[PDB]
């Protein structure tokens, strides 16, 4: 009666680091002298044949898992999700991929991961309250002033100030879909950049002067400090929210549990960890 | 029936109140019909339901949910008590019309907690908020969780900070910091206008309150003097609270998700919540 729980690799959230050559995971510390909390998580390392390893997972997330499962008194073990996707849904009677089609086909019992929360899939799956907040904002080398997606020179693209996102991201997809950011997706459409490393580096390099992606992932992008930059308000915000099944048992009390934890400072804490620079 | 009892409570920019149109007793423009029960006088609790109009970003809100959602209402002013306290084991305010079934929702700047969760349900969050402190442009502190209020004796003179009793955000403080909590009667403020003004004048040195009203107070102070910290601590959202197991609250939301998907709510927030500072 251990608990499935289905993750992804994506930091902050979550960290996935090969195991030792005992098996065991690396001892390591947070920025406040705390031990790292890691937990083992099976999954492919890297076409690919997709051979499942013991691998070390630790993270935003994983602390919430584990003070979860401390809370609700469940078992668990950690897989990573194993087509690597978060989860959209497709065809060829459409069918969810990801970390979606696992909870659905019930090789997981709960999705702990930031995974957005959204129409699409609350039709399908019970999301707990948000454990964080979700948004865009743009990355910038140092000096660079956006306001946000208002700026005039997002509003009213040229060549002057390049901005872009990933390809076929969730954030290319959410853009195409509205109709009054057409002018900027045309803009933007001539620009992207194959992989998110492949967009900041170009901002490196002067190649491109904006990059419009996930808010959590730019802080901690630009975290390095400091040739990169973070700039303006965040705009299409959402959130972030542990998945389950409609029938799930566990779904109130997940949700109670992260209301509490919000309003006792443990949510301030895992920030503070993991995601304060 | 779909024709749905619904309580709110006036909390600019939220909630708006407006006196009707005499001459034509018809509520225009982008408000709705909402009205007041008023009393005759202080010897007994006879009155007259007063025909008022309504308008804010949580009536757009409403507006748009009877549309999607397919119901009509009659939005009434909740007058025991405000957004939700349990007093002598009785809930007031718009919790406790929704507890006691004189309400099939509350819609408003009500916040999200886990006190309130086990009493009624909430839909998913519409607006982010949580708690954040507001202080004249200078004035160093941390947030919430600072020493400087959680030991206000520690530090001289001692910091003058209060917030507006019976709220959440009493709530969370009377919990979590009980020496804060009894320190911070001294200063309890009428109403977050009369907190304005103390901090103005310099007779306050920070006003602890809900964040999103906060903030919008702060992008419209008069020469942008009051500024809020860094930030926001116990971050959850306003949500649509509904008598418990309401067969309203998947559709509603999904339908506030269909907003978030539109890019509905994004638009919502500058519209209403737009600051110059
Ligand atoms: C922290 C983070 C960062 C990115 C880039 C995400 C994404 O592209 C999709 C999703 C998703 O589909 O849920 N979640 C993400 C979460
Ligand atoms: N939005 C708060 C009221 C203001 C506050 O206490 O921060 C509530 O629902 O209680």
């Amino acid at each position: 009666t251990r608990l499935k729980i289905v993750t992804i690799h994506q930091e902050p959230f979550v960290y996935v680091k090969p195991t030792m050559s005992d098996g065991t995971c690396k001892e390591e510390f947070t920025v406040n002298g705390d031990p790292v909390k890691k937990v083992i998580c099976t999954g492919p390392n890297d076409g690919s044949p997709r051979h499942t390893v013991p691998q070390c997972c630790y993270g935003f997330c994983i602390d919430l898992l584990i003070k979860l499962a401390r809370t609700m008194n469940f078992t668990y073990e950690v897989h990573l999700v194993a087509d690597g996707k978060f989860g959209t849904q497709e065809r060829v009677k459409k069918e969810w991929n990801g970390m979606m089609g696992e909870l659905l086909s019930g090789q997981a019992d709960m999705i702990v991961a930031p995974l957005t929360i959204n129409n699409e899939r609350a039709q399908y799956i019970e999301f707990s309250k948000p454990f964080k907040y979700q948004g865009l904002t743009i990355l910038v080398k140092k000096g660079t002033r956006i306001t946000g997606i208002n700026d005039p020179r997002l509003r009213n693209p040229s060549d002057k100030f390049i901005y872009a996102t990933v390809k076929q991201s969730s954030v290319d997809i959410y853009f195409r879909r509205q109709v009054e950011l057409s002018t900027m997706y045309r803009h933007m459409e001539k620009h992207n950049y194959e992989s998110a490393a492949e967009a900041i580096q170009a901002v490196r390099d002067n190649k491109l002067h904006a990059f419009i992606w996930d808010s959590a992932v730019l802080e901690f992008e630009a975290s390095q400090k400091c040739d990169l930059v973070t700039t303006g308000e965040l705009f299409f915000r959402s959130g972030f929210g542990i998945g389950m099944r409609k029938d799930s048992p566990w779904k109130q009390n997940v949700s109670l549990s992260i209301l509490k934890s919000h309003e006792n400072g443990f949510m301030e804490d895992l920030d503070k960890t993991w995601v304060r620079y | 029936d779909n024709h749905l009892s619904i309580v709110t409570l006036e909390e600019a920019p939220f909630v708006i109140v407006e006196d009707i149109d005499p001459l034509t007793e018809t509520c225009v423009r982008n408000t709705v019909p909402c009205r007041k029960f008023v009393k005759i006088n202080n010897s007994t609790n006879e009155g007259m339901n007063v025909k008022k109009c309504c308008k804010g970003f949580c009536i757009d809100i409403l507006k748009k949910l009877s549309r999607t959602v397919k119901f009509t209402y009659d939005l009434y002013l909740v007058t025991n008590g405000k957004h939700g306290k349990k007093v002598n084991n009785v809930w007031n305010g718009m919790i406790g019309e929704v507890v006691y079934q004189r309400a099939v929702m509350a819609v408003g700047s009500l916040t999200i907690n886990e006190e309130r969760s086990e009493v009624v349900d909430f839909s998913v969050p519409f607006v982010e908020t949580g708690i954040s402190v507001m202080v004249s442009r200078g004035t160093q502190v941390t947030g919430l969780s600072d020493k400087k209020f959680q030991r206000p004796h520690d530090y001289s003179p001692p910091f003058r900070f209060g917030t507006v009793p019976n709220g959440s955000t009493e709530r969370n403080i009377r919990n979590n910091y009980p020496y804060m909590h009894q320190y911070m009667t001294r200063f309890n403020q009428r109403g977050v206008e009369d907190a304005l003004v103390s901090l103005k004048t310099g007779k306050l040195d920070a006003f602890i309150y809900d964040a999103a009203v906060l903030n919008y107070k702060a992008g419209r102070d008069e020469g942008c003097k009051l500024v809020t910290i860094g930030y926001i601590f116990a971050t959850t959202g306003y949500g649509i609270a509904l008598q418990k197991g309401s067969p309203w609250k998947r559709q509603i939301d999904l339908a506030l998700l269909q907003f978030v998907g539109d890019g509905e709510m994004e638009e919502l927030e500058t519209l209403w919540l737009t600051g110059i500072c």
